[PDB]
RNA sequence: AAGUGUCUAAGGGCGCAUGGUGGAUGCCUUGGCAUCGAGAGCCGAUGAAGGACGUGGGAGGCUGCGAUAUGCCUCGGGGAGCUGUCAACCGAGCGUGGAUCCGAGGAUUUCCGAAUGGGGAAACCCAGCACGAGUGAUGUCGUGCUACCCGCAUCUGAAUAUAUAGGGUGCGGGAGGGAACGCGGGGAAGUGAAACAUCUCAGUACCCGUAGGAGGAGAAAACAAUUGUGAUUCCGCA
RNA sequence: UAGACGGUGAGAGCCCGGUACGCGAAAACCCGGCACCUGCCUAGUAUCAAUUCCCGAGUAGCAGCGGGCCCGUGGAAUCCGCUGUGAAUCCGCCGGGACCACCCGGUAAGCCUAAAUACUCCUCGAUGACCGAUAGCGGAUUAGUACCGUGAGGGAAUGGUGAAAAGUACCCCGGGAGGGGAGUGAAAGAGUACCUGAAACCGUGUGCCUACAAUCCGUCAGAGCCUCCUGGGUGGUGAUGGCGUGCCUUUUGAAGAAUGAGCCUGCGAGUCAGGGACAUGUCGCAAGGUUAACCCGUGUGGGGUAGCCGCAGCGAAAGCGAGUCUGAAUAGGGCGACCCACACGCGCAUACGCGCGUGUGAAUAGUGGCGUGUUCUGGACCCGAA
RNA sequence: GGGAUGAGCUGUGGGUAGGGGUGAAAGGCCAAUCAAACUCCGUGAUAGCUGGUUCUCCCCGAAAUGCAUUUAGGUGCAGC
RNA sequence: AUGCCGUGGUGUAAAGCGUGGCAGUGAGACGGCGGGGGAUAAGCUCCGUACGUCGAAAGGGAAACAGCCCAGAUCGCCGGC
RNA sequence: CGCGGCACAUCCACCUUGUGGUGGGUGUGGGUAGGGGAGCGUCCCUCAUUCAGCGAAGCCACCGGGUGACCGGUGGUGGAGGGUGGGGGAGUGAGAAUGCAGGCAUGAGUAGCGACAAGGCAAGUGAGAACCUUGCCCGCCGAAAGACCAAGGGUUCCUGGGCCAGGCCAGUCCGCCCAGGGUGAGUCGGGACCUAAGGCGAGGCCGACAGGCGUAGUCGAUGGACAACGGGUUGAUAUUC
RNA sequence: UACUAAAAACACAGGUCCGUGCGAAGUCGCAAGACGAUGUAUACGGACUGACGCCUGCCCGGUGCUGGAAGGUUAAGAGG
RNA sequence: AAAUUCCUUGUCGGGUAAGUUCCGACCUGCACGAAUGGCGUAACGACUUCUCAACUGUCUCAACCAUAGACUCGGCGAAAUUGCACUACGAGUAAAGAUGCUCGUUACGCGCGGCAGGACGAAAAGACCCCGGGACCUUCACUACAACUUGGUAUUGAUGUGCAUCUAACCUCGAACCCUGAAUCGGGUUUAGGGACAGUGCCUGGCGGGUAGUUUAACUGGGGCGGUUGCCUCCUAAAAUGUAACGGAGGCGCCCAAAGGUUCCCUCAACCUGGACGGCAAUCAGGUGGCGAGUGUAAAUGCACAAGGGAGCUUGACUGCGAGACUUACAAGUCAAGCAGGGACGAAAGUCGGGAUUAGUGAUCCGGCACCCCCGAGUGGAAGGGGUG
C-alpha cells in the first residue's frame, strides 16, 4: 500500500489458538431425518450417509432443527439436547 | 502451481457464516491505562472489514 | 500607334507504357523441432572418446579405410549390374565360374591421445632389452617387452639385533571418456524483501568425489494411540 | 487381411517401391529347456525347570558449538557433524515433541536386497490443427566451417532450370564478356546470372503541366489540353482561386528549433502452465456434484470414492448447536438461522392459508466442465543498464 | 627537443593473475577495455527509469484531487 | 448577498444509491471571481470557486494565436436562418 | 432549420408479446487515458460442399462494391492448390523500439586514389599500353629505399598459361588465378651432447576434497662443447649438388 | 598519468623513528613450504623526511604505541 | 602580502614613458613555522615566473615566389547524414529565438567555384546539475569475518613442596647414520636439547576498515546549507464542513488523590470613601460595580444560571453493556441516551463510566506480569500455548 503499514499488519492477529485435538462432527438435523425417513424406523450412521445427509467416515451428531413426525430409532454419535427431546417426543429413540 | 494464501492476512481476518470478513480492532494491546473503558469497549470484539478494504482483503485471504 | 493574342523545356513534376535491379510472396524440400512405442544403456591399458597424417587412375573436400589403407578373409542374404559422394568428364576394368550391395564374425589397424620405455611445442624426437632380418662391419629394418600407483603372493631385511622401512620377482587391477538421469560432500550472487543484515533466491548455479543401468532407500531403536498398521521406493491426496 | 506412405512427366488401391498378410537366419549375440556341474539335508524332536552366560563402543547418553527437519534455539522432541565426558546387554537400551510416572511400540551403534521411480549421447518404428530457408537446430548450403579472438571463447551467410540437359549445334557482331538469328523445350514470359518474381531503387519512351514565382506538397473550386468511348461521359494532366503548422512518443502545452524514423521488403511485443484465486458467460448433473493417481482399451472411451467443494453455525477453546459467544442477567449487543417462483398434497380455513411434504425449475443451491476478464507463481507484454 | 656508460637500451627464454598481480605511485598498467580485466555460466540479473506494443467500427468516457507513504515523476485506498 | 442542511410541491429519461468485474488518473494549464506568498512583480507561486475552457474539442471570430468570445463535428447536399 | 442515409438508447402498438422481429415515436451519436460491445483480414485443423493443368496460389492492372477493417468481377502473369458454410485452434495484422536481417537510395559522379625521388623518348607486344618488355636519357636512396640472418608468414619461389575478381586508375603485368616444377648437408642452424632462469616432478611432505610445494630425476637456450673452405653450376638449391 | 598533465609530483643519496636475537620481524600460502637470506642488529623490514649548510622550540591533556599489574569489571569452564 | 594574504592592484622602494605581473622590504601572518621539516643553498631543470641584449613577417602591414592540394579533363569512386521538400526576407505570432503560421516585402529556371550567419547544423540517449541505481574509497556508521590474542578443556604424564624437579607424550630448520645408487626433500634409527610447555582440536572473552555486505530519510520555488516532520488552538479560510504555501501566531509529549464525584453555599476585578504600623497597591468597613476578574496549563469556544470562590461527605479516575450518531480512503478518533450490577453524594428529584471543552501521544509484531482454568502431542500431570486485564 505504498509504504504505510498495510492492512494485514495494522491490525492485530485474531485471538486464540486452534485446538489440534478438536473433534469435528458432521451434522444432521431431525428435520431432514424426518424428510428422508418419513416412515421412521431404524436410523443409522451408514443409513443416512447412504441417503446423503452426512459425509462418510465421520462422526455424526443429530441436531434439533425442523419437526419430527416420524417414529424413528436413530443411532448416532452425541445427539443434541433438543434432538433427543423431539426424537423421544415423536416416540422414537436416540442412541449412541 | 497452487496459490498460497497470505499468512498474516489469514491470522488477522476470518469469514463468517454468510461470507462476511471480520477482523479485530487496533489499539487494545497496550498503553491501556489512559484509555477509558468506553474506548476499550469500542475497540473490543470484531468488526466487518470496511467495504473498500474488502477486495484487497479477499484477495489476500484467497 | 495602342491593344489582346499562341508557340519554345536547360531541366523538373504527375500518369501511363516498357524494361532493369532486387529477392519478397506463393508453392516446395535429402533439413530441423517436439513427442510416442519399443530397444540399448556404457566405451577404455586386448589402448577408448576424439584426432593427426596418410590411403583412390585422375587436385581438393566429405565419406570409408589404415602401409593388407573406398580396402583383406569367412559364413549368410541377393541376383545383374558395378567401380561411394560433392561431381561432370574421361581413363581403365570387374561381374551369373555370382560382382557391386546388405547382415554377422574375424584379420589388418601408422602416429597422437588416459598415453603408460624416456622426452615433447599432441600427432614428433631419442632409446634399452630380447628375438629375428640385413652389412664385409659399424650403420639400418621388423616384432614384442620396458610408466606410475594399488592389491595379492614369494625372496631379501638398512641404520640394527628382533625386526621394519625399503628393495627384487611374478601375477592381477586402476588411470581416461561419455548427453541426461543417481548418491555423498562443498556451496554463491544477482534477485525478493519497493532499502537491508535475519530471511529469500537456494541447497539453486557451480564445484569436488563417485557410480549404475538405473541409482539411492529398504526389512522397524517404525508409526499409531486403547480394536490398530506392519520393509523400502514412487504417484495422487492430506 | 492390401484405399499406409512415397515415387512415376499433373490428385494412382490396380505403373514402380511397397502396403495387409505370410515366410525367413550360416554365424554372432540374447532368451529359455534339458543334462552335466555346484551347493544344502539325511539327525533330531518334544516337554520340564529358569540356577547360570549371549545380543555388535569411544557407540548411545549427557554437555558445548553447529547443521537439518514446518520448527529462523524456542520449553526443542526425532535426525546428522565436530569437541569433551562417557554407559549398560533384557530385572538392558531407544522412541511416543521439555520432563516425570504409567502404559504402548521397537530392538541403534554390521551388511545385502528385486519391482514399481529417473534419464536418452545412441538404435529401430511411428507421429504432429510443429517449422518450411530471416523459419526450423548455430548448422537443409565448407558448420561448430569461414571468420573474429593470444586464449578461454564467440560464431555466420549461402536451398529451388527443366518432366528430361534435351544446358542453345551452326552462323553473325564482339579480344572476350555479352548478345542476335537459328535450334531444344509445353514454356527460354525456365538460358547453369536460371520456379514464382512484390517493393524500395534505376532507366527509356510517351500525354499533360512547368523557367514572375515563396509550395507540410495535399484538399476543395476550376479553365484548358490529351486519350478512349457515345454535345456528353471516362481516364491522364492541372493554368488559376480558397483552405491548410508532417507522423510518433511524450507533454500543461509541440508544426515545432523536444524524441524516434533515409527507403523498401521480411521479422519484432499480454503468451502458456496449473482440478491454482476472484468474477462472469455457457453447459451437465443437482442436495448433491466431481473425481486424482491409477486400471483396462488401436483414441478422444469405460472404470477408479482416496480426496475436494456443498451439506450449520457460534466460540480462543473446552464445548454447545438453530443457535452460540460475552455476560450475574428470562439484559443488551456480535455472528449465525428464518432460503426462491410456479403448482399439487396433507394437520383443513365455506371455496381464498400457516406450516410441512412430494415435484418442476433439467441457475434451484451447489458442484463439475468449457469460454472470457482480472489475479498468483513462473522471464510473464517486449527491449535496455552500470 | 630530452637521455644517449647508465637507476641505459634491447633480443631470446622465463615468473607474478583479478580484490589478485605489478607499480621510482599516475589509481598507472595487467592483449587498442581497468576505482577491480576478459570469457562462459547464474541469466531472459534487476531497473518505482526511457523506449516500443501491430486490423476495424459502435456506445460511454475520465483524472491530474484527498488521505497515507524511506513518500513526493512510485504506490494503496478514496474521488472521478 | 450567496452558499449549505432539511422539508413540501412542481419539473426533468440516460438522476441518484447499493453491490460486484475492469480501469485509468493521482506532473495539470490558462481565463473569470475571492484570497495568501511576492514588490497587492511575473506567461510567478499556493489555495478557494455545482466557475469556464484546454487537457481530451473540430467548426466560426480574435491577422497568426491550447486555455478569450461564439458554438460542441453521426454522414451527405452546389438549400435556408 | 430543410431533405436524404446510418447508428445507439428507450417507449408504444402487431407477429410464438422478449430469442426477440416489424412499424412508429422520443432522445442521443466530438473525444485522450480507459471500460463495454460487435466485426474484418491471414494461417492451420475438422465436417459438409464446391472449384482447379479447359490453369489453384501468389503477384500486376483495370472495373465495380460495402458503414470500417476490407470485398468482388474481369483481364495479364503464373504453374498446383483454392473457395464457401458449421465449428475448432493461433507464432493472426507494425510505422515508429538511436529495433534486427537483406536489398537499395541521399550526400555524388562528390572527397579521396597513402609521403615532396621524377619522369621521358624510341622501339616492341597486344583487341586494348602513362603504368607491361627492351634500349637509352633523366632523377632518387646508398649506415638504405643495398645485401643478408632470426622470428614470423607459408609456396608468395621458378616455368608455362590466364586476365570479368584483386592491385586505390588501366593492365598485355603481378606477391592475383590456374597447372606443373622447385628446397639435396658427417661439418651450416637445431636434435641425437650440456646445463641457466624457469617448468614438470618417482617417492615424499602438506592439504576436508579439489589440490599446494618439492627431493631424486627430467626437461628447458637466449649461453657452453662440437669437424669445410674456395670456385662452378640451374629457370628455380647450394658452406647441401 | 601507453592515448589531452613530465611537473613543483615520484624516486633518490642522506636523516630519524619503530620493529626484528634468527626456519627473526615482515610477506606469500589453510598448511607444508618459500622469500627475507645461503643474510644475523654496521643486518633485514616498516614509517616519515629528502643532497648539503644552520637548525629542528613548547605540549603526554585526546588518540595510538610501550611498559606495569595494586584494585574494579568480565567469557567460557568449574560449581551447584 | 608568500606555490600560503580574503580585504588587495595593501604600503614604501626599484625596474618601465606607462608595471594588477616581477624584485627588495614593511608586518596589519583572513589562514607561515621547524623531518606532512623551517630557513638558506653552489650545481642542475624541454619546470614556473620577471627583465635585458641580439634577432627576427610575432607585429606596424602586408607583398611576392615555388611546391602539395584546391580548380579542369580522363579513370576508379566512398562517407557521416537523411520525416518530408519547386526549403526567401522583414515585422509579428507560437512550447516565449519560424524556410514551413500571419501580414507584407522580395525573388525568372538550373548549374559551377567560394564563405561560414542559420537550419537551436553533424557527432556521442549531457560528463555539469538534480532524481533513481551502481561502483570503488573512508571512518570513533552498522553487522559480520580473517588475522592476532585470552582463558578452559583434549592431546597431557611422574614425583615432591601454584612452585620446582623429572621424562615418557609432544616439539627441534641441533648432530650423526641408513633407505641412498645420484638427495641441503622425506622418512627411519641413534644422539643432543626443549618439555607436559609449546603447537593443534573444541569451547570462550578481547581486538579487529585488514576484509566483506550494506545503510546513510523526505520536504525544499534546483540541490546543498539552514529549517521542518506527530498532536492541540487561532488567523489565512471567501458567514455550513473542508481547504495550500519553507503563509501569520502560539502551545503539547503534562498536571491533579483533588484540581475527580456529589451536596450545599457564595460572587469577581476595578473604582471611590474612611482607616495603627501600611505606603498607589497586604488586611478592614462601606458604597459603586453583570462581568472589564477568574478558569492548573496555548488559543478558541464557553462559563456570573456559573464551568469562577468555599465547605461537608466520598472514589463513578466503576464492572457488564450500549440504541443511535459524528467523523472518516483505510486504520483510527469522537459523542451517546438508556439497561443491569455494586456504590458515592443527596431529604428527595436526581447526578456521577475522571477533570468547562478541544493537546499531554504510538499501530502491528514480539515479549512480560496477575488472574481464569480454556488446550494440554499415548494417558495423568507438567512444560508450553490460549483468554481476560
Ligand atoms: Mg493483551
Ligand atoms: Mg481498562
Ligand atoms: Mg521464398
Ligand atoms: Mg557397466
Ligand atoms: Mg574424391
Ligand atoms: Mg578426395
Ligand atoms: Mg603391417
Ligand atoms: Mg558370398
Ligand atoms: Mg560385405
Ligand atoms: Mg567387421
Ligand atoms: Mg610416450
Ligand atoms: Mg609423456
Ligand atoms: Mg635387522
Ligand atoms: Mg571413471
Ligand atoms: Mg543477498
Ligand atoms: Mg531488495
Ligand atoms: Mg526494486
Ligand atoms: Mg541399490
Ligand atoms: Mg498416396
Ligand atoms: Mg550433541
Ligand atoms: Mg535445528
Ligand atoms: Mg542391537
Ligand atoms: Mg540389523
Ligand atoms: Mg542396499
Ligand atoms: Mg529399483
Ligand atoms: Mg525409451
Ligand atoms: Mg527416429
Ligand atoms: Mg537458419
Ligand atoms: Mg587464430
Ligand atoms: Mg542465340
Ligand atoms: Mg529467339
Ligand atoms: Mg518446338
Ligand atoms: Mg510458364
Ligand atoms: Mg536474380
Ligand atoms: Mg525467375
Ligand atoms: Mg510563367
Ligand atoms: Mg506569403
Ligand atoms: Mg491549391
Ligand atoms: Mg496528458
Ligand atoms: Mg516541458
Ligand atoms: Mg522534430
Ligand atoms: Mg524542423
Ligand atoms: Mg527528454
Ligand atoms: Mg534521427
Ligand atoms: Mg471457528
Ligand atoms: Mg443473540
Ligand atoms: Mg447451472
Ligand atoms: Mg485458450
Ligand atoms: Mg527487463
Ligand atoms: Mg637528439
Ligand atoms: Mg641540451
Ligand atoms: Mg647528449
Ligand atoms: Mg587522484
Ligand atoms: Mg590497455
Ligand atoms: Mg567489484
Ligand atoms: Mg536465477
Ligand atoms: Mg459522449
Ligand atoms: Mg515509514
Ligand atoms: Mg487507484
Ligand atoms: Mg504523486
Ligand atoms: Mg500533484
Ligand atoms: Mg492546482
Ligand atoms: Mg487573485
Ligand atoms: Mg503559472
Ligand atoms: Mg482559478
Ligand atoms: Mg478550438
Ligand atoms: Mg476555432
Ligand atoms: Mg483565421
Ligand atoms: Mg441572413
Ligand atoms: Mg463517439
Ligand atoms: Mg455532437
Ligand atoms: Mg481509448
Ligand atoms: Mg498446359
Ligand atoms: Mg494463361
Ligand atoms: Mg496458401
Ligand atoms: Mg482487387
Ligand atoms: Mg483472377
Ligand atoms: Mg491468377
Ligand atoms: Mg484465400
Ligand atoms: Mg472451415
Ligand atoms: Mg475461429
Ligand atoms: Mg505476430
Ligand atoms: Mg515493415
Ligand atoms: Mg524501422
Ligand atoms: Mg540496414
Ligand atoms: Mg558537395
Ligand atoms: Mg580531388
Ligand atoms: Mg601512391
Ligand atoms: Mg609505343
Ligand atoms: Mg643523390
Ligand atoms: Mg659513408
Ligand atoms: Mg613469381
Ligand atoms: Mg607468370
Ligand atoms: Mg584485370
Ligand atoms: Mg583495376
Ligand atoms: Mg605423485
Ligand atoms: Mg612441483
Ligand atoms: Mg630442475
Ligand atoms: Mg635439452
Ligand atoms: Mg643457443
Ligand atoms: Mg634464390
Ligand atoms: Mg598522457
Ligand atoms: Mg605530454
Ligand atoms: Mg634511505
Ligand atoms: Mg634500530
Ligand atoms: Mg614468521
Ligand atoms: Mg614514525
Ligand atoms: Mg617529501
Ligand atoms: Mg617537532
Ligand atoms: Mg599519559
Ligand atoms: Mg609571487
Ligand atoms: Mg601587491
Ligand atoms: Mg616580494
Ligand atoms: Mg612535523
Ligand atoms: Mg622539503
Ligand atoms: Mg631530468
Ligand atoms: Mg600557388
Ligand atoms: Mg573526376
Ligand atoms: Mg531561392
Ligand atoms: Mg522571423
Ligand atoms: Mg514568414
Ligand atoms: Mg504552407
Ligand atoms: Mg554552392
Ligand atoms: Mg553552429
Ligand atoms: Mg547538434
Ligand atoms: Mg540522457
Ligand atoms: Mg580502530
Ligand atoms: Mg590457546
Ligand atoms: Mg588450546
Ligand atoms: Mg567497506
Ligand atoms: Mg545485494
Ligand atoms: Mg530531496
Ligand atoms: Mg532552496
Ligand atoms: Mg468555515
Ligand atoms: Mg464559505
Ligand atoms: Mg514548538
Ligand atoms: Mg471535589
Ligand atoms: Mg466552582
Ligand atoms: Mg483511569
Ligand atoms: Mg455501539
Ligand atoms: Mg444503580
Ligand atoms: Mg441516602
Ligand atoms: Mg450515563
Ligand atoms: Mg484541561
Ligand atoms: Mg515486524
Ligand atoms: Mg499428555
Ligand atoms: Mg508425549
Ligand atoms: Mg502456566
Ligand atoms: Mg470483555
Amino acid at each position: 500500500e505504498g509504504g504505510q503499514m498495510p492492512i494485514h499488519m495494522r491490525l492485530p492477529k485474531l485471538k486464540g489458538f486452534r485446538n489440534r485435538f478438536r473433534t469435528e462432527y458432521e451434522i444432521v438435523n431431525v428435520g431432514d431425518i424426518n424428510r428422508l425417513f418419513p416412515q421412521g424406523g431404524a436410523v443409522g450412521v451408514d443409513d443416512l450417509v447412504a441417503k446423503g445427509a452426512v459425509r462418510k467416515n465421520a462422526l455424526v451428531k443429530v441436531l434439533g432443527d425442523g419437526k419430527l413426525t416420524a417414529k424413528v430409532d436413530v443411532s448416532a454419535h452425541k445427539f443434541s439436547g433438543s434432538a433427543r427431546a423431539k426424537i423421544t417426543a415423536a416416540g422414537g429413540s436416540a442412541t449412541e | 502451481p497452487k496459490a498460497k494464501t497470505h499468512s498474516g492476512a489469514s491470522k488477522r481476518f476470518r469469514r463468517t457464516g454468510t461470507g462476511k470478513i471480520v477482523r479485530q480492532k487496533a489499539n487494545r494491546r497496550h498503553l491501556l491505562e489512559h484509555k477509558p473503558s468506553t474506548r476499550t469497549r469500542r475497540l473490543d470484539g470484531r468488526t466487518v472489514v470496511a467495504a473498500n478494504d474488502t477486495k484487497r482483503v479477499t484477495s489476500l485471504l484467497n
